[PDB]
């Protein structure tokens, strides 16, 4: 509804800034402000926006692009201040155009959100009807223009250069830097890139000014940030805090606690592209510096909390799943070496692995560390080595001594009864695929771990539960 | 729900292509779009609607191909997706994935004979609440 | 045109705007490895071998397709790009199936001079390759797949230099191929047989189609007699096989090692070259007194004719009537040779080393045939005769010189420009002109047309009467410029258009030996083989048109009487029809 957003001191930031603030001026405020990227790159905004302002386009034509493409699992805030209020959207990008002479933008959004979509257009309808959107922006000489392109969530396509091709409507494949879009970009033009949360407290920096943001939040990093909490919690939803609040009033003070009173093992931030934070450095400061320096990142803003119950071996194959299904497909580190990562890890869980394989692991994730031209596969194995690092002994549990602690490697468990509890009914054994159970009545059955695959049905087959992991 | 056109119905293909040919980078808009009105989009629409546009056939295959969210071939009824996410993994979603394995009798990523049941491996819907 | 400054390893350099640090440092006498990078044709970074170190840079960058920057600093021998380089061949290697005794390529391949030149013993890392799925079953071109290191030049040689593009990416990551639409097999699409993608690819996952069995048969049989004949520019370049220097004629040489193979008769292409001369000439004279289908083309080269059926039906009243210089030779030897000799011209067998690769499906066409009777039987390419010529293996490099046989070997200059572009439509103006005004011209003016390079055009007085407008044409994407301008129409003045789809003429033909990249960003093998063959047509001297041959004359007076006869046009003139297309 337009009337709410007008009505809550909406869109007076085009109405201070057409009539009395400089194109110049802004990319001062921002600067001023110590405004930095979210979205994973770590670069300067302000910064960014000099390089776009100064180049020179031969038809004096240039562009802006709205990132909406959120392909992080657990992760949700792109959508939800899209689905919240795309009013305060849509006026962000109208100050950028100003900053930059662009005339025309574009916006990205995924086609599998209906309630998202539908919901920015009747904003764009809104916008051109009170004369935002089109020609003479309140009664001055500015003139902006969007147009809404339909994304199919395409997770590499979340890259700086993959999302221009997809646009062009070419094969949605990256593209070596240099020349940065900002120089050579959409169309061979000029080009400026940012996420819808970076977007969002612009207004706020032009109503309250660059101090207000600057005056909460350390040096490096100020203001804000907003995380979609989740995994093993009571209590799932957003919480909005600022940088440098300690890993352990989140889990604590913010979450309630890990559920069922369960032993908290390892913390996952960044999604897949981040890694494992464990109870060593529930004091440490959340902000850019210290993250990195723990092998991590704020990805899209995922976190992920674990239990005592999960085994970190079958994580880090699940994550490393992910990186070798959403390859592109160029450079032969993440087309060949994701595999490579991946064969090695599941005879680990099935016990047909060897001794020193974990360095071996080790030679070749350095190598396409360094040698990666997409940025997804850059930051494919920093779950891996966040494991390592910290989790080693978990690994010779299961490639010396061949037991899942936790319970959950298939093929490395077994199964014994309680037969102190067990009423011997032979339940299991008329489940047992493999025929391994045998026994008689009223008598706890005895079985041949050698016999059964493992399967798994005779454990749930039991009305007392007395069969027992080990 | 608008009925699927029958896929030898190449009139509206080419009246899509006369009314957004004008667009820039209409290759990716017009086959999500055909892929909305026919449910699945055989080889003989890249093969006609590359013609009308003039321009061969790789791109046009390439990204149909490139983009796991299109389908080249009939799909069941109902398509169930379970979420694949990191929030739903550590819930153990494994074990519904074997439950579904077993109760549909099919394996992942095949539709049933009946036409009606197919699954797949959705990596996220966004409701990991 | 910018300057840009920039210090590297010592030495600082002023470059203009656009350049690469890559062939900055082969100006400056430094070599960086090379996969992906074609001059000017595919610079897109995906063959990940040339990593260099760059001051500031948080991890390394691509030195093929990195532009320069002012003020840099770039050091290219770090511990970390040694062990980048290493680690990525370890991990590019796991796939390509490491059998290289086998391969087509095996000296030459330049994955494996990287691999030795890398001294990388160890492999630590397994791995599945991709699934194996051999397409023999096409005419010319075979392809292979545990090969492919997807370096994208093939696919980027059909898409740009040819303008047909039929080969594309598939997948994501394992399931990622280089693919035909449809998952057909190359015949099954519109492939022009080309070979610019079979001689362009680093690695050897194409092949040409063998027939070396056949020939071994053929020449086993002592109850069919052998007539081998040869082109123009087989000497061009078969040379390059045998260490020689670019640029060296081993004519004698080649008549002699043929000779000890055992074939029964050697001879030349040029005598039905000539007679085919004259044709088209006739047939120009009578369009002209006619009013016949004009602009006139030719139809020399198979390639651009299959083209034409293929694509574009609706120039084939433009077509020249006469078949190939190689189809007028064998039905020549198959018909006067077998009459004079006696001989049942199913006892003859006739083969032929071309070096278009089109000819494989052109010999496979059914119409070309006289009589019911195969007019030739056998065509292979130069790469597979020097194959033949090493398991035979004579040490070729001290042969002396042979002389070619009667009447059908003799040689003139205007026919001997038929390897360079044009030299065919060269010789048939300077004839016409001698027939029709007696003008004595050796070498005719061309305008190059501004943007596009490769397309020629001229205009001389053939007669005062009748000036002849003259288009010269190579390179796929320039038929496809012309073609479209023909159906626009406004070559309507034209008289002449020859066209062949391998670039830069048969000296740069599919069947060409396999050169590297290096020897390309030196120097054009075109310049240097165009050059031995002009130094070839100097030094003829005994006649520079064909019309003058007293062979040719001979031949005329005694048995074709006169070009455009109904023996002519029954014997040498053909006609042809549109082919289904699947694209
Ligand atoms: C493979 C890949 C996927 C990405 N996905 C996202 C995403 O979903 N959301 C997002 O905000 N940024 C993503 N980024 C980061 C963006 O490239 C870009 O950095 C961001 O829009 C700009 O914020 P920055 O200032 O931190 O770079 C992705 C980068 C890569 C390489
Ligand atoms: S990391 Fe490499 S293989 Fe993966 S998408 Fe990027 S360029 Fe392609
Ligand atoms: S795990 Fe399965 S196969 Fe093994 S004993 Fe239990 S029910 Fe039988
Ligand atoms: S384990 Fe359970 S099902 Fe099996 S015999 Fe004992 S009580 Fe019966
Ligand atoms: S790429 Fe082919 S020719 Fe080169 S070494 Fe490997 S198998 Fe031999
Ligand atoms: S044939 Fe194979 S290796 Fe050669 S360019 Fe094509 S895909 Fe690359
Ligand atoms: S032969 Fe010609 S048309 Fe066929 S794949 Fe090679 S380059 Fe392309
Ligand atoms: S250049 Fe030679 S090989 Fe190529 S099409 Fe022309 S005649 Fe044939
Ligand atoms: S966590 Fe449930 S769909 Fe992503
Ligand atoms: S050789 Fe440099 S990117 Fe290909
Ligand atoms: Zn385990």
């Amino acid at each position: 509804n337009i009337d709410e957003y007008i009505g809550f001191d909406g869109y007076l930031a085009l109405e201070k800034v057409l009539l009395t603030m400089s194109p110049v001026d802004v990319i001062n405020e921002v600067k001023a402000s110590g405004l930095r990227g979210r979205g994973g790159g770590g670069f300067p905004t302000g910064l960014k926006w000099q390089f776009a302002h100064d180049a020179v386009s031969e038809d004096g034509i240039k562009y802006v692009a709205c990132n909406a493409d959120e392909g992080d699992p657990g992760a949700f805030m792109d959508r939800s201040v899209l689905e919240g209020d795309p009013h305060a959207v849509i006026e962000a990008m109208a100050i950028a155009g100003y900053a930059v002479g662009a005339s025309k933008g574009y916006v990205y959004v995924r086609a599998e959100y209906p309630i998202a979509v539908n919901r920015l257009q009747i904003a764009i309808d809104q916008a051109k009807e009170y004369g935002i959107l089109g020609e003479n922006i309140f009664e001055t000489d500015f003139s902006f223009d969007l147009e809404i392109r339909l994304g199919a969530g395409a997770f590499v396509c979340g890259e700086e250069t993959a999302l221009m091709n997809s646009i062009e409507g070419k094969r949605g494949e990256p593209r070596p830097r240099p020349p940065f879009p900002a120089n050579k970009g959409l169309f061979g033009k000029p080009t400026v890139l940012n996420n819808v949360e970076t977007y969002a407290n612009i207004p706020k920096i032009i109503l309250n000014g660059a101090e207000w943001f600057a005056s909460v939040g350390t040096e490096k990093s100020k203001g804000t940030k907003v995380f979609a909490l989740g995994g093993k919690i009571n209590n799932t939803g957003l919480l909005e805090i600022p940088m440098g609040t300690t890993l352990r009033e989140i889990i604590y003070e913010i979450g309630g606690g890990i559920p069922n009173g369960k032993a908290f093992k390892a913390a996952q931030t960044g999604g897949p592209s981040g890694g494992c934070l464990p109870e060593s450095l529930l004091d440490t400061e959340i902000d850019y510096d210290n993250l990195i320096a723990a092998g991590s990142m704020m990805g899209s803003g995922g976190l992920i909390v674990m239990d005592e119950d999960n085994c970190m071996v079958d994580v880090a194959r699940f994550f490393l799943d992910f990186t070798q299904d959403e390859s592109c497909g160029k450079c032969p580190p993440c087309r060949i070496g994701t595999k490579r990562m991946l064969e090695i890890l599941e005879r680990i869980c099935d016990g047909k692995g060897v001794e020193g394989d974990i360095e071996r692991l080790e030679e070749l994730a350095v190598g396409i560390k360094s040698s990666a031209l997409c940025g997804l596969g850059q930051t494919a194995p920093n779950p891996v080595l966040s494991t390592i690092r910290f989790f080693r002994d978990e690994y010779e549990a299961h490639i010396r001594d061949k037991k899942c602690p936790a319970g959950v490697c298939k093929h490395l468990l077994d199964f014994k009864i309680n037969a102190d509890t067990c009423k011997g009914c032979g339940i299991c054994a008329k489940k047992c695929p493999a025929d391994a159970i045998s026994g008689e009545k009223k008598k706890p059955y005895n079985i041949d771990t050698s016999k059964c695959i493992k399967c798994g049905a005779c454990i749930e087959a039991c009305p007392f539960g007395s069969i027992s992991k080990a | 729900m608008a009925e699927l056109i029958p896929v030898e119905n190449l009139d509206v293909v080419k009246a899509i292509v006369a009314e957004h040919r004008e667009v820039p980078g209409c290759l990716m808009q017009i086959l999500q779009e055909t892929q909305l009105k026919y449910g699945y989009l055989p080889l003989e629409l890249q093969g006609t609607i590359a013609d009308e546009l003039g321009i061969p056939l790789t791109e046009v295959y390439g990204v149909a191909t490139f983009y796991s969210q299109f389908t080249l071939k009939p799909k069941g009824k109902y398509k169930i997706g379970i979420c694949l996410g990191t929030a739903c993994y550590v819930r153990g979603s494994q074990a519904i994935i074997d439950k579904v394995n077993s109760v549909l009798g099919t394996q992942v990523g095949d539709t049933t004979e009946d036409g009606k049941w197919s699954v797949d491996a959705t990596r996220c819907v966004g409701a990991c609440g | 045109m910018k300057e840009i400054t920039f210090k590297i390893n010592g030495q600082e350099m002023i470059v203009p705007e656009g350049t690469t640090i890559l062939e900055a440092a082969r100006m400056n006498n430094i070599d960086i490895p090379t996969l992906c990078y074609l001059k000017d044709i595919n610079e897109i970074g995906a063959c990940r071998m040339c990593l260099v170190e760059i001051a500031g840079a948080r991890a390394l960058q691509a030195a093929c397709v990195y532009p320069v920057a002012n003020g840099i600093e770039v050091l290219t021998n770090s511990p970390k790009v040694r062990e980048a380089r290493r680690v990525n061949l370890e991990l590019i290697l796991s796939n390509h199936n490491r059998e290289c005794t086998t391969c087509i390529r095996s000296e030459n391949c330049e994955l494996q001079t990287l691999a030795t030149d890398l001294g990388v013993s160890d492999i630590p890392f397994e791995g599945e390759k991709s699934g194996k799925l051999i397409d023999d079953l096409s005419t010319s071109v075979v392809r292979d797949e545990s090969k492919c290191i997807l370096c994208k030049r093939c696919v980027s040689v059909c898409r740009d230099v040819q303008s047909v593009a039929v080969l594309g990416t598939v997948g994501r990551g394992f399931t990622s191929q280089v693919q035909p639409v449809f998952n057909k097999s190359l015949a099954d699409v519109g492939c022009i047989n080309c070979g610019q993608c079979i001689i362009n690819c680093p690695v050897g996952a194409l092949k040409e189609k063998s027939d070396i069995q056949r020939v071994w048969d053929a020449i086993a049989d002592p109850s069919k007699t052998v007539i081998v004949q040869t082109a123009p520019a087989v000497r061009a370049a078969l040379g390059e096989e045998f260490g020689y220097p670019m640029g060296t004629s081993v004519t004698g040489k080649m008549a002699a090692a043929l000779r000890r193979l055992g074939f029964d008769k050697v001879f030349d292409t040029d005598f039905g070259a000539d007679v085919c001369i004259m044709e088209e000439g006739t047939e120009l004279i009578g369009r002209v007194t006619n009013g016949g289908v004009l602009p006139m083309i030719t139809s020399c080269s198979p390639g651009w004719i299959k083209f034409i059926e293929t694509y574009y039906p609706e120039a084939i009243p433009h077509l020249s009537s006469c078949k190939s210089p190689q189809n007028i030779t064998g039905a020549l030897l198959k018909n006067h040779y077998a009459q004079t000799n006696n001989i049942d011209p199913k006892d003859m067998v006739v083969v032929s080393i071309m070096p278009c690769t089109a000819k494989k499906y052109e010999v496979q066409r059914e119409e070309l045939c006289t009589d019911g009777n195969a007019d030739v039987d056998i065509s292979i390419t130069t790469r597979e005769l020097a194959r033949m010529i090493k398991e035979a293996r004579i040490l070729f490099n001290k042969l002396p010189d042979e002389d070619f046989d009667d009447y059908y070997g003799e040689s003139t200059g205007a026919a001997v420009i038929f390897g360079a572009t044009g030299g065919v439509m060269e010789a048939a103006v300077r004839t016409v002109a001698d027939v029709l005004n007696k003008k004595d011209i050796q070498e005719i003016d061309y305008q190059i047309v501004r943007g596009v390079d490769g397309i020629k055009k001229a205009s001389v007085e053939v007669t005062p009467d009748l000036t002849v407008n003259l288009v010269v044409a190579h390179g796929g994407a320039n038929i496809r410029e012309v073609m479209e301008q023909l159906k626009a129409g406004e070559l309507a003045d034209t008289h002449f258009i020859e066209l062949m789809a391998c670039p830069g003429g048969c000296v740069n033909g599919g069947g060409q030996p396999i050169v590297s990249a290096k020897d390309k960003m030196d120097i054009d093998i075109r310049t240097e083989r165009a050059k031995a063959l002009y130094d070839e047509d100097a030094n003829v001297l005994t006649y520079r048109k064909s019309h003058q041959n007293p062979s040719v004359i001979r031949l005329y007076e005694e048995y074709l009487e006169e070009p455009n006869s109904p023996k002519a046009h029954h014997i040498l003139h053909t006609k042809y029809s549109a082919k289904p297309k699947l694209v």
